[PDB]
């Protein structure tokens, strides 16, 4: 949940 | 250009059997790879797209698989009416291109065709031509040999063959054979023959007719 | 619910202009989808010609770029080809596809299909013949009867029996060319031997080319 | 032969698909999948280098994968790509550079910040403000047109270029 969206779905 | 090779070019399977035809890719596609079905005077009709993918409506009998360069098209168990011709297609990228096709046939029992023989009509005989046609019905293998014999003597070369594709109920082949005769040599002979040879015939099958009877 | 349908001419002389259209129906072009040509030789396999968006951006086979114009038309919700310089090796059935996106998709649903033959040869309307159901028909058995369909060009004819209404049985075989540039055809069905007396069995040969439509009943012969 | 690892990232719509096929394949694309997340080979001549790219083509993506994960853990540098006709996709630049520092760990990741659709003569985002937002990082903004194929070399180049500089240090 690696943020700000930024890309969805970084974990 | 991303040339595809499809393998075997044709192959024969019994009804139930297990059938694996293949794809392969010049150089890697991912899963983008396409197969597509044909029957006789159709369009093709895509079966798997994305490799694996079955098309909605599509029977589940069939599946694709691989990725990279190596894919598979394969039915779990051949029914009748998969009589087709099957491409495969790669969609990574362009120009567009078509593997060359991988004919599919039923093998079945054989069965003897049902012969009948047609005299020419009136109206095309006063026209100055007599086609004179048999026809031999529904039988396998497409193997067959028809002789045309006109008072008993053999004819050559005024003899055309014409052969259906497979049928898709019953496996089936049938064939034509028509004789092309002057009015002026029909009109000069009596008995036309047409004589059939068969792997299910014990012995050669003549259907004949009189002229004028 | 999307239905693509080719039009256009059946036969093109060489060195002149191969034209077809095809009228896309449940879809629009101008909503998106890439529009696409691919055509198939007789007895060969597939071979893509080019592909449109509704923009007019075009993607060619590179083998025939040179002589492949495609266009749309989002009025009328149809696109075309036009392929120049036609020789033999353009004698082909041609269809048109759509896929939705540029790449990394599939051809879904596709036309019918057209014909197209290249030769200087003139079109000719067929000639219609019975064959006959045999008087030695068995009793209580099955009998056969046809149209012969001769003399004709270019291909193809279409056969129905009974308006459509008989398609059991029914052998409509690939046509035969004869040394005269014309082609023949029989189409034939096995029916009860006890319906011969009774029964009505009329052949339904159309061919497009030559406006020749014709209806010929076949009985058995007095 | 020198391998780079390049990542293009960008709200959707802006030109990331057309930006790499245009590089890759020498063509213009109007509809591209949008959901296609893609990796593409390259080799190229870049200051009579030899080079061998390899791209991530990022899309929305509802599952982290593995192809992704490579490009998250070996990915060497950014194009942070917005449309110049489209405000929000600006907007969005500062949260894309602010995750990438995240996912490297690292406040000096490569990175080219890239200006798309310039053929378009209507610009939404004041192209100052996007030269004084890269100045304010460190780093090359550059204008493209996937359309014309104007800059885009440009943008890829310029990135293998800041990834050497990095190396080098
Ligand atoms: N005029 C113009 N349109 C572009 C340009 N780059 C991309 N487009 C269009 O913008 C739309 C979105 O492009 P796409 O590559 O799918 O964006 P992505 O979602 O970031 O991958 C498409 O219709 C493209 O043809 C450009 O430089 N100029
Ligand atoms: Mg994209």
């Amino acid at each position: 949940l690696i943020a700000x969206f930024g890309f969805p779905x970084a974990x | 250009d991303i040339q595809m090779t499809q393998s075997p070019s044709s192959l024969s399977a019994s009804v139930g059997d297990r059938v694996t035809i293949t794809c392969r890719a010049s150089q890697s596609i991912s899963s983008y790879l396409n197969w597509y079905q044909q029957k006789p005077g159709k369009a093709p009709k895509l079966l798997i797209y994305a490799a694996s993918s079955l098309q909605s409506g599509v029977p589940s009998r069939f599946s694709g698989s691989g990725s990279g360069t190596d894919f598979t098209l394969t039915i779990s168990s051949l029914q009748p009416e998969d009589f087709a011709t099957y491409y495969c297609q790669q969609s990574d990228s362009y120009p567009l291109t078509f593997g060359g096709g991988t004919k599919v046939e039923i093998k079945r029992t054989v069965a003897a065709p049902s012969v009948f023989i047609f005299p020419p009509s009136d109206e095309q005989l006063k026209s100055g031509t007599a086609s004179v046609v048999c026809l031999l019905n529904n039988f396998y293998p497409r193997e067959a040999k028809v002789q045309w014999k006109v008072d008993n003597a053999l004819q050559s070369g005024n003899s055309q063959e014409s052969v259906t594709e497979q049928d898709s109920k019953d496996s089936t082949y049938s064939l034509s054979s028509t004789l092309t005769l002057s009015k002026a040599d029909y009109e000069k002979h009596k008995v036309y023959a047409c004589e059939v040879t068969h792997q299910g015939l014990s012995s050669p099958v003549t259907k004949s007719f009189n002229r004028g009877e | 619910q999307v239905q693509l349908q080719e039009s256009g001419p059946g036969l093109v002389k060489p060195s002149e202009t191969l034209s077809l259209t095809c009228a896309v129906s449940g879809y629009s072009i101008s909503s998106g989808y890439y529009w696409g040509w691919i055509r198939q030789p007789p007895g060969k396999g597939l071979e893509w010609i080019g592909s449109i968006y509704h923009s007019g951006s075009t993607y060619y086979n590179p083998s025939l770029k040179s002589r492949v114009t495609i266009s749309v038309d989002t009025s009328k919700n149809q696109f075309s080809l036009k392929l120049s310089s036609v020789t033999a090796a353009d004698t082909a059935v041609y269809y048109c596809a759509r896929q939705r996106y540029w790449s990394k998709s599939y051809f879904r649903p596709w036309g019918q299909g057209t014909l197209v033959t290249v030769s200087s040869a003139s079109t000719k309307g067929p000639s219609v013949f019975p064959l006959a159901p045999s008087s030695k028909s068995t009793s209580g058995g099955t009998a056969a009867l046809g149209c012969l369909v001769k003399d004709y060009f270019p291909e193809p004819v279409t056969v129905s029996w009974n308006s459509g209404a008989l398609t059991s049985g029914v052998h409509t075989f690939p046509a035969v060319l004869q040394s005269s540039g014309l082609y023949s055809l029989s189409s034939v069905v096995t029916v009860p031997s006890s319906s011969l007396g009774t029964q009505t069995y009329i052949c339904n040969v159309n061919h497009k080319p030559s406006n020749t439509k014709v209806d010929k009943k076949v009985e058995p012969k007095s | 032969s020198t391998e780079y690892k390049l990542v293009v990232v960008g709200a959707d719509g802006v030109g990331k698909s057309a930006l790499t096929i245009q590089l890759i394949q020498n063509h213009f694309v109007d509809e591209y999948d949008p959901t296609i997340e893609d990796s593409y080979r390259k080799q190229v001549v870049i200051d009579g280098e030899t080079c061998l790219l390899d791209i991530l083509d990022t899309a929305g993506q509802e599952e982290y994968s593995a192809m992704r994960d490579q490009y998250m853990r070996t990915g060497e540098g950014f194009l942070c790509v917005f449309a110049i006709n489209n405000t929000k996709s600006f907007e969005d630049i500062h949260h894309y550079r602010e995750q990438i520092k995240r996912v490297k760990d690292s406040e000096d990741v490569p990175m080219v910040l890239v200006g798309n659709k310039c053929d378009l003569p209507s610009r939404t985002v004041d192209t100052k403000q996007a030269q004084d937002l890269a100045r304010s990082y460190g780093i090359p903004f550059i204008e493209t047109s996937a359309k014309t194929r104007q800059g885009v070399d440009d943008a890829f180049y310029t990135l293998v270029r800041e990834i050497r500089k990095h190396k080098e240090k």
